[PDB]
């Protein structure tokens, strides 16, 4: 096409996603993660996560207001991911990075997984 | 606003 | 912070709300343009418009499943303008300039204002 | 991945 391109359009719109979510803003649903919960909309979680599009496209989990992961994952793992999803920034550190990179493979977020295999390679 |  | 940032993920991440768009996946609102009828997300529309930003922060208008825009909104102009928000990508042509700018007022998204303004002055 |  003979299309114009606003380069800061895609980083506005997830900006204003951000501020959706932080003040709590037509968040549809809750992920629990053990004791914590985190409130989200699920057309983000499934455009930045392989797990949370498979569960929002099935005909009886989309319906669901409440999501609970696996027992093994971790919160502060999971709070580093979504903020992430929100943001495009990796609060990446080595006291987390273990966590971080177990909770992208489970949510199927390979760029995250794919930078983590990276940092942990030059440390040893 | 650019030519993509 | 000390965060690492992944250029692409806001354009990634738009991309996917296209694609989810494109399948009518968890479209929680149909925008009445006339006789025309265009399926959406109230949080993409919020995030790219001073007018639906209002619309679904509005108490009673949060809740609606139909919005039925101004008569005098030309349905190819919104049309260009919805495809703007989900893409980045303005479809400008001297034959739809003046509906697109018309609904770009309307619908309050400054920047597309500002490109049609400096379009049609270069053509004067 | 870049500093941002
Ligand atoms: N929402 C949506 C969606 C759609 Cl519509 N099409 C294709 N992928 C989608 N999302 C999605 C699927 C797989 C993965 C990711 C995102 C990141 C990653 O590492 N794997
Ligand atoms: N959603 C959301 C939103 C929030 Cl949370 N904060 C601030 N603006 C938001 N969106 C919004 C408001 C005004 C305008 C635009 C977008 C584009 C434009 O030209 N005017
Ligand atoms: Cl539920
Ligand atoms: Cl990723
Ligand atoms: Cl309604
Ligand atoms: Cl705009």
């Amino acid at each position: 096409d003979s299309c114009i391109q606003f380069t800061r359009h895609a980083s506005d719109v997830l900006l204003n996603l951000n501020r959706l979510r932080s003040r709590d803003i037509l968040t549809d649903v809750v992920i629990v993660v053990s004791r914590e919960q985190f409130r989200a909309h699920k057309t983000v979680l499934m455009a930045c996560s392989g797990l949370f599009y498979s569960i929002f496209t099935d005909q009886l989990k989309c319906n669901l207001s409440v999501i609970n992961l696996d027992p093994e994952i971790n919160p502060e793992g999971f709070c580093i991911l979504l903020d992430f999803m929100y943001t495009s920034r990796l609060n990446l550190r080595e006291g987390n990075i273990m966590a971080v990179m177990a909770t992208a493979m489970y949510l199927q977020m390979e760029h995250v997984v794919d930078t983590c295999r990276k940092f942990i390679k030059a440390s040893e | 606003w650019v030519i993509p």
